[PDB]
């Protein structure tokens, strides 16, 4: 899916039972494969330390007649991954009601014991997990396609800072370009 | 609060309002300015962090090797000749090229530093006694008379800027002002060189910076010696405009932006996480 | 307006078609006053680790659904540190922010009454017989009404038109309520204060209020629309405080 | 012609002196201590102002 | 609000579901200042015969559409007196009002990114080979991306997830952009200023910016809805001025 | 004087032969300041349900006893709501009131050093081998030293004269300490502040300090006196606060 | 009296008092503040001694060798390769390690100085003539691209800090600020890296300072030359907290505090003294 | 921006000058002349004050 536009398209559909998971990834904005080639992720790979809160914006790209609720949760890294929507309702979360405003922002707060986390990941400065769950369902009228699309956007907040310049582990060369 | 210092977060309590800071519209082109104080209860934190390392002068102001020039005290062929040259460019190395190509137009002064090192060529004998080698790095502006050989008259450098350096001392260094005939250095040029939309496509037509000629000013050695001169560019007094997307694909050539098609990121096996 | 954002602790509720907020009997929840207390020891007040949103399991709404009920604070007996503070304390006291949410479409139709009934003491299905407590309410399970009468030998009378209390179900609109009409309404939020005849109470031997969700106009739609609509209940405690620290209960 | 400026120090004898030696301004050192910024050219470049609390549409 | 009216010259655009206007890098287009000019001769400024709206041909949006690009000012080379002034002058300078418009229904779904990329210098499909200029952009034709890679011996690399520039297509949101989400958005208007490293330039040997229109969420609908949705691009020059009058070009 | 009364929460300690109170490094425990915090979310502070006295199991003091150690906050992992708040939170921060108590007689003799060592990182008994965490400290069990060296393949080096840290045991009197000399002293109370290089920390992967109790002069008495003397440790958290609420840990 | 100057003793005469400065209680945790003036008759002495040498800046502010890095101009194996590296740590040498481990948390700026020396490898012949050798010491921050070989692209050092030094001159020296992500450098960490109390026990999980890569930037020599680079750390602007007991036992490893059990001091034959 | 300070001399032409050359405070020399101290965190860290002449218990 990485060799097409299918990589950006988070699929949702009407469900048979509620509380299933939509997606999930570790909050490693310079090391995780989901976030390290984004525009925020590429700047952080020039640096060794990062600090601050982040903004995950979501965008429902389905039909205007389709409704839905979602729970997007952030978990601090102590207990492990949340295993259900009951496990995810205990951390920092937001319930998003899909309506006339197509977008919602989950603000990931800086909950750390150090003032800086590392860009290349380690176990001392682990930042936690981001998961999304069906709060209710997708309910549509007839004559509408089943699968819809959600787009996820990342950006930094106004308390974000980076530190300790380095070379990025993304560009390589074996000889001089002639 | 000082310039360059990040913002504090304010103490926020519970809400039940008709205000909706979490709900927005990406379709407007607008990035939402949501603070953690808007969507959850926070405490008052006095943040003392600074954006020092992230400035354009601090991100760019480190010297990076841009060319490795090779020349000898005895000619093998015209690649290992007595002298060599280099058309001045920033696109042959990949580390500095990716940093400059994050912007469309830049405007900076330069510091050029040379790390020249010699080595004795492989021979059947090495036992000699030679005086210390001295090198010349002459800059030729675009359109000047270039050295066509060793022992040339063009190395008289009466109006071209030259530098001389004996091995053993500190590395040579000079400063270069902003040299473009426009108002900024163009990292990208979406166009052609001829008015009929033909010729050369790309940024190559906007790069006329001249050549840099290297030699040994010593006449001879007892046994041949190969030299290598590394060229280090550090940009200072940097302005930059129109920030570009970072490059995904590695480079193939120095005069093109040509690439091989690659995926947008590295993969994983499924879209969820599955533990407790 | 139809938009509303409720933030409690590290949790946020957003709604784009909100009717309004019903606030109790006109009273906002608060902590107990000094001229009304009885216990003398210092209370504990975990302000954000307990007064946050806790969501329950969804229930499938069908055409033949009679309704569901939840009894509180026993519905949140295992929900984080709200459940850990109930076990270690003799007394407790809290108000709630109940948020029931159900979206369908502009091509569905139905209406749900969402009442909060204080002291909804239920009768027995088989009379001259006392019933079990796990039939009244499990720990977070939605106990559900029936369309006809119940002949359970140890359960409540779950006929929905009598509402389990021997009253008319149409007269429940004196208790704090909203409606979820699918034509216009997406969710329904009720803020309940602390209602009791004592200032604090034990949170295990007493169900302080019961949340009922009852379809008055039943769910019907075309067969080619989405046949599954869930009803999720998200409840936040408010100004919860505790007294009487001892070992973990609850016998 | 000495410019005494403030050194980069942390937060909870802090000054340096600079003399310019050359007659060209391109010969000068780097401007390390300039941390000015305004990100509204990129993050919020819309014509009508968009308040956070109000609905965007 | 969602309504907006843009009037330039003898032409008007009306929109009933407008998101907003994105204005460039926060800069409105204007004429060149006296302290920034280089050429000494008096410029010509046809204010209403050139700074009017010029609409291009529609493109059919399908489910398997990868995207389209237009390169400017070469996209308007024959559009009225804007095209006649390019031929007779050596230098030119202008900002634009790009207006992309696509309506479907409340029963369709899709999303289009509409970016304006300054100096969108494209690589070659077959490398070690220079490409033709008519494969980069014809005079008003929409040059279109592909879902997979291109093996054209004299064309650009039209794989859409690399955007022709060797970058990630997801990172194009630093360039001035909007989105057309069919759920909520009808059109998308971008006002671009003049972006160049020189104050004026030749309008034939240089593509100043490239307008890309890329489906991020693809178009899908029921088969019994309208299977044809077009995407029309209407572009107005703004504060266009010219210098260096000679014979008609452009070689 | 020799009398002292310490009241924290719903618990009181009385002592009739008190030496003094040693307060840390001259610092009383307090809550984190706004100019020193890193996390942005609101902390929870259960003031009396957590900052109360929790007593551990007694250890039998013999003539051949080498000593015991407890590692904190892992020694109170299951002690009421102090243990329930560790499981639900990523970060925590607290100071302590350690109270060690041992009475014998006017006919017994002995002396115990009671040190609080911050970051008492212990070496391995069998070297070139990493040890298990349950040999360093169980949940409330007193891990005990030995008179001679340890040859445990997965345990710490419990020889008491090296104190497990490779140092001389006589030099532990720079850490905050008291002595229980049975001739004159009944108990020993140490108030520790929060000592760490970070303002908050995780309370599972890090032992912040270790309480050691070491007989310097061994217990000896007549055989016709009481042959059993216990040593009880009562620890109260102080100004405990928490951050990072998520599901119950602790992996 | 100046700061750092010791106290004078006052003249004291005979006493017969109910005051008892000699009698105290060690059980209180209190160190008695007894002066010689309290227990005997003294004279007035004006003490001019100062505690200058005992300050934390003076006790720590001397440069100590922390690593000996070896690399050659011709590879024998990957231990005598063309290049070498070192994970930055203070625990491989014992003199500086015992001085730092007298405190639990420290916070200092650094001075790194290199004493690089070369020597001609043992051969059947040595009679050659080589130009002066130039070395590169590139610092790689934690998570950057490391040199996988000689002739690597990662030695282009466009954003990593590098230094270049020709043999014969003064030793190279740069200054390093305080680099921890916490508020102090932890000399000790009583804990684990994973939340399940497993993985790595000790201070190793709190030491992510990066690597330091060494090479010869000269391409070749006539006969192979072995180099040795000594790394010298001098801490300056030092703060320190929570003073530790000094270590009795010698060290065994660099990543542990593991020891062999030893007696508390050296012995003697009896507890008394027996002469006149 | 010259800081003239007192040199380390004995007890029974005594000044030095310092110019800071670099823009970072970590580039500065050592703080050799700071002899402040307070040993009551370690030697007498008890809650109630203990006068020498009075009995400790
Ligand atoms: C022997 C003395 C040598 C003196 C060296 C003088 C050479 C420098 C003169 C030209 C400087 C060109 C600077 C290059 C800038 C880049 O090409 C722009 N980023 C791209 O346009
Ligand atoms: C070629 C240029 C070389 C530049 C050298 C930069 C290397 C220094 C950066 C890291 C400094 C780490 C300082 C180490 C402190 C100790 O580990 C602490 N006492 C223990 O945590």
């Amino acid at each position: 899916h990485v060799n097409s536009m299918e990589a950006y398209r988070i699929p949702v559909r009407p469900q048979t039972s509620s509380g299933e998971q939509v997606f999930g990834f570790q909050l490693q904005p310079g090391h995780d494969s989901v976030l390290k080639h984004t525009l925020l992720g590429e700047i952080l790979n020039y640096y060794a330390n990062w600090s601050g809160s982040m903004k995950l914006t979501f965008m429902y790209c389905g039909a205007a007649m389709a409704t839905g609720k979602f729970l997007i949760a952030y978990s601090p890294p102590g207990a492990g991954v949340p295993g259900s929507r009951r496990d995810a309702m205990l951390g920092t979360h937001v319930i998003w009601d899909v309506g006339l405003q197509s977008s919602c922002v989950l603000c990931v707060p800086w909950i750390s014991q150090t003032n800086y986390r590392y860009v290349t990941s380690d176990a001392y400065t682990d930042a936690g997990y981001i998961t999304c769950w069906y709060q209710t369902s997708i309910v549509t009228p007839p004559d509408i396609p089943t699968t819809s699309t959600i787009l996820c956007f990342v950006s930094a907040c106004n308390d974000f800072s980076v530190r300790l310049l380095r070379d990025t582990p993304f560009i390589t060369q074996q000889a001089l370009f002639q | 609060r000082a310039v360059g210092r990040v913002a504090d977060t304010v103490a926020s309590g519970p809400v039940n309002t008709e205000q909706i800071p979490a709900l927005t519209a990406v379709e407007t082109g607008h990035t939402s300015q949501v603070v953690p104080s808007d969507t959850m209860q926070t405490r008052h934190v006095i943040n003392y962090h600074t954006r020092s390392e992230s400035s354009i002068e601090n991100f760019m102001g480190r010297a990076a090797c841009v060319y490795i020039a090779q020349y000898a005290t005895e000619k093998v062929n015209d690649e290992l000749d007595r002298y060599t040259n280099w058309e001045i460019t920033t696109r042959q190395v990949a580390q500095l090229r990716r940093k400059l190509e994050m912007f469309t137009y830049m405007r900076f002064d330069l510091e050029i530093t040379f790390v020249i090192t010699s080595s004795q060529r492989t021979s059947t004998t090495y036992a000699s006694d030679s005086p210390p080698l001295t090198h010349q790095v002459m800059y030729v502006p675009p359109g000047g008379p270039i050295p066509k050989s060793y022992e040339d008259f063009a190395w008289q450098t009466s109006t071209n800027p030259s530098v001389f350096w004996t091995e053993g001392n500190a590395p040579p260094r000079m400063s270069i002002p902003f040299m473009s005939v426009g108002n900024a250095y163009c990292n990208f040029y979406d166009g052609w060189s001829h008015f009929s939309q033909s010729g050369v496509y790309g940024y190559t037509t906007l790069n006329n910076m001249g050549h840099l000629y290297f030699r040994h000013v010593n006449k001879s050695t007892a046994y041949p010696v190969n030299s290598v001169a590394r060229v280090y560019f550090k940009p200072k007094h940097v302005k930059a405009w129109v920030p570009r997307a970072p490059r995904l694909c590695p480079y193939l050539k120095a005069r093109n932006v040509n690439f091989n098609v690659q995926g947008v990121t590295e993969s994983r096996n499924k879209i969820t996480l599955d533990r407790s | 307006d139809r938009v509303r954002s409720i933030t409690l602790g590290n949790s946020t509720i957003t709604t784009q078609e909100c009717a309004n907020v019903v606030v109790g009997y006109g009273v906002w929840p608060t902590y107990l006053s000094d001229h009304e207390a009885t216990a003398v020891d210092q209370p504990t007040q975990p302000d954000v680790a307990t007064c946050r949103f806790y969501t329950l399991e969804s229930v499938k709404w069908e055409s033949s659904s009679a309704g569901w009920w939840w009894k509180f604070p026993e519905a949140l007996s295992d929900m984080g540190l709200f459940g850990q503070n109930m076990q270690y304390h003799y007394l407790g006291r809290t108000g709630y922010t109940i948020h029931v949410q159900c979206n369908a479409s502009k091509f569905h139709q139905g209406c749900l009454l969402v009442v909060c009934v204080p002291e909804a003491e239920m009768g027995a299905a088989t009379t001259d017989h006392a019933f079990n407590h796990t039939k009244l309410s499990n720990i977070g399970q939605a106990m559900e009404f029936s369309a006809k009468k119940s002949t359970d030998q140890t359960g409540p009378q779950t006929a929905v038109h009598n509402a389990g209390m021997g009253v008319a179900v149409g007269n429940l609109t004196i208790f704090p309520h909203q409606w979820i009409n699918l034509r216009t309404n997406n969710s329904a939020t009720i803020v309940m204060p602390y209602i009791n005849s004592v200032p604090m109470d034990n949170m295990y031997r007493h169900y302080n209020f019961t949340l009922m969700v009852i379809p008055f106009a039943k769910l019907e739609h075309s067969p080619q629309a989405s046949t599954y609509v869930p009803i999720t209940v998200t409840v936040a405690p408010m100004c919860a405080e505790y007294n009487g620290l001892r070992l973990a209960g609850h016998q | 012609g000495a410019q005494v400026s403030t050194q980069k120090t942390g937060a909870h004898i802090i000054h340096y002196t600079n003399i310019n030696y050359y007659k060209d301004s391109a010969s000068n050192s780097l401007n390390r201590q300039d941390f000015t910024q305004d990100p509204s050219k990129f993050t919020e470049p819309v014509k009508d102002v968009m308040i956070k609390t109000l609905p965007a549409l």
